[PDB]
RNA sequence: AAGGUGAUAUGAACCGUUAUAACCGGCGAUUUCCGAAUGGGGAAACCCAGUGUGUUUCGACACACUAUCAUUAACUGAAUCCAUAGGUUAAUGAGGCGAACCGGGGGAACUGAAACAUCUAAGUACCCCGAGGAAAAGAAAUCAACCGAGAUUCCCCCAGUAG
RNA sequence: UGACAGCCCCGUACACAAAAAUGCACAUGCUGUGAGCUCGAUGAGUAGGGCGGGACACGUGGUAUCCUGUCUGAAUAUGGG
RNA sequence: UAAUGGGUCAGCGACUUAUAUUCUGUAGCAAGGUUAACCGAAUAGGGGAGCCGAAGGGAAACCGAGUCUUAACUGGGCGUU
RNA sequence: CCGACUAAUGUUGAAAAAUUAGCGGAUGACUUGUGGCUGGGGGUGAAAGGCCAAUCAAACCGGGAGAUAGCUGGUUCUCCC
RNA sequence: UGUGCAAACACGAAAGUGGACGUAUACGGUGUGACGCCUGCCCGGUGCCGGAAGGUUAAUUGAUGGGGUUAGCGCAAGCGAA
RNA sequence: AUGUUCUAACGUUGACCCGUAAUCCGGGUUGCGGACAGUGUCUGGUGGGUAGUUUGACUGGGGCGGUCUCCUCCUAAAGAGUAACGGAGGAGCAC
RNA sequence: GCAGGUGCGAAAGCAGGUCAUAGUGAUCCGGUGGUUCUGAAUGGAAGGGCCAUCGCUCAACGGAUAAAAGGUACUCCGGGGA
């Protein structure tokens, strides 16, 4: 999965970077935690 | 209804010009090593079907 | 019962058939799966019955547009 | 319209003959109780209510309302700060029945194969859901064969042919 | 109709008829749905694939095509079936 | 026959029907015959889409009163009168 | 009161399981009234394939249904070759 | 002999329910059948229990080789990238 | 890949709160498990627990025994053919 | 006996297995080689055909399936004095 930072997070990157995650973390941490947003734009 | 025709018998009988019906041989299909060249040969041909088996095949093939 | 609430994916019917192709009457169920959704634009978890298929299709069109389909579908949550 | 008060079915007591006798048609009125049955319950045709009104001669009485679900409103209103869930009220709709035809969700076996398992019977019988006066399908990501056709549906062929 | 009726009776051919309700078909009034027109847009967890089934006359066969329970997954008109 | 069935009577009780196919008879037309659905008020008429027949041989391409077999028949199979 | 070991009778019975003389248990793993629950490859069974409405090695009713029956029975007027 | 409790097990496409508002001195299954004296040898077969080195082995994955097609090389035969 | 740690998916038939007048359910707070368990698709094993079926014929009744195709002789009545669970032998190759 | 090609013989001639009579298995489904005969728009190809050939103690040997043993005294039906 292709998403969009909202903030800087350990082994992944820092606000406005986007990168590939897999689903999961995404779906179950990252959006909930609103520390990232997928990359639709 | 349409009679249906016998799909294996139409598969192994061919009307002739009078109303008889040809054929293939049996015993040209495997073990030949054993078979002598002048049997082989005599079966490579086809053959009418005989009288006695007319009435069998024309029951099978009413589209014929 | 065993219907995806995204997809609406619900068990179907074939046959198991042996290698002397002997048909027996079986059914093939969803990979259905109850699942918590955020729901960013509402603050709140939402709980779906939904197909593995279907989480992937929530993961493509976000979960408000899945939302939106299942309200005009009549379909609660 | 000169007759008439349905039948077994007489009788009785009456109605009427120039037009409110009867009879026939349209539109209306009345339409107990049970039954979806819907105020609650129930061993159908019964038992027992709550609210309003109105009446009482003070004993009482009459009438209307009150099921459930869906949707839409208004008000309200947790855990929990907003809120949401929830609660109540009102509006609108549904419910049940019905012979066949129709679409869909499921779906046999006897039987035939001269046994039997692939195959057959047959997507038939049956169960279930839903609709309409018909339903379904339908305006080519279709065929054709280098020529062309031109949505769907139904009939006759093609053909018991190609497979 | 006391036996078999054109002329006995009721009909039949034919010719007529509605206060009221109602079907349909016309017609033009209220009314909402909005015609023609240029530019533009052209249906994605989809087509397609792997696995299991099912449907196609077609039993997996050398088996196209359709549907999809499961896992995937494009081009997008210069593109696609 | 000491094997079966019937106590008796009356009434009922078992080779049909649809479609396809072949043969016989009969009728029509004849190298031709005949239409289906449908149209039509039409048992008429229209409708020849088709089907069967006048050519066969070969698995087939193909050839054709021939053709197939085979390198080829003195030939042989099926056909032609 | 609950049973049912023996015999006789009865056996188109008084009765589709009884009567008569005897027989066993009779404060218990007893017996009985009312109501309830378990449903057919299913129930229930101190187990006999017992019982599940006089029906049980798969209840009953309706349907597939005119299953199938290489078996048995039956198959109706007359005469001629 | 199974069963550490959301028990084993059973009814049930499932939710659940019985087991049990019980908890190994409990519960299910199996055989034996008061009591007395007892219950011997065999683990090769079948089952069950344990093991896990080595052989064999599913879906899955798709290295490698072969073929079909054809841009082109060719005059033809042919060869032949993606 | 295989360990270990983690929490956020997922489980909870732990606790407490609310809907609520409720040992269902749902939502909240929290603890304990935790990427396991469990479920879907596919797949190997096991599977009389259940189902559909098969289990030949001849035969001095059936069964048990024997036999089942082919060759030679005799029965076979001087052409051919000719039966018995009649009388005697062989083949399913070799080169 | 005819056509083609062949061996032995000087030649006439003989030779299409063996003194003869057993030594065997239909069809289907496929495998291998050859052969443009066919090739679903067309060119190919796949597949099919044709010729040669291979795979059955289908031995119950005209082979019913690719694939099959028992019990019934719990029994049941249709039949036979065959
Ligand atoms: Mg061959
Ligand atoms: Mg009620
Ligand atoms: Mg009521
Ligand atoms: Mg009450
Ligand atoms: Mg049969
Ligand atoms: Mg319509
Ligand atoms: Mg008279
Ligand atoms: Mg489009
Ligand atoms: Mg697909
Ligand atoms: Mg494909
Ligand atoms: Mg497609
Ligand atoms: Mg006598
Ligand atoms: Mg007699
Ligand atoms: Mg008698
Ligand atoms: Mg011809
Ligand atoms: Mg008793
Ligand atoms: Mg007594
Ligand atoms: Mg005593
Ligand atoms: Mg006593
Ligand atoms: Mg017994
Ligand atoms: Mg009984
Ligand atoms: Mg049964
Ligand atoms: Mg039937
Ligand atoms: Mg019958
Ligand atoms: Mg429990
Ligand atoms: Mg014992
Ligand atoms: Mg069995
Ligand atoms: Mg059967
Ligand atoms: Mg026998
Ligand atoms: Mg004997
Ligand atoms: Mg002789
Ligand atoms: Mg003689
Ligand atoms: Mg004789
Ligand atoms: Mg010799
Ligand atoms: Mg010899
Ligand atoms: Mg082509
Ligand atoms: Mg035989
Ligand atoms: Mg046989
Ligand atoms: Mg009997
Ligand atoms: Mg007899
Ligand atoms: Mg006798």
């Amino acid at each position: 999965m292709q998403v969009i930072l909202l903030d800087k997070v350990a082994n992944l990157g820092s606000l406005g970077d986007q990168v590939n995650v897999k689903a999961g973390y995404a779906r179950n941490f990252l959006v909930p935690q609103g520390k990232a947003v997928p990359a639709t734009k | 209804p349409k009679i249906k025709t016998v799909r294996g018998a139409a598969k192994r009988f061919k009307k002739t010009g009078k109303g008889g019906f040809k054929h293939k041989h049996a015993n040209l299909r495997h073990i030949l090593t054993k078979k002598a060249t002048k049997r082989k040969r005599h079966l490579r041909p086809k053959a009418m079907v005989s009288k006695g088996d007319l009435g069998l095949v024309i029951a099978c093939l009413p589209y014929a | 019962s065993r219907v995806c609430q995204v997809t609406g994916k619900r068990p179907v019917t074939g046959n198991n058939r042996s290698h002397a192709l002997n048909a027996t009457k079986r059914r093939f169920l969803p990979n259905l799966h109850s699942h918590r959704f955020w729901v960013e634009s509402e603050k709140r978890f939402v709980t779906l019955r939904v197909s593995a298929k279907g989480m992937r299709v929530i993961d493509k069109k976000g979960i408000d547009t899945v939302l939106a389909e299942l309200r005009a579908r009549g379909e609660k949550y």
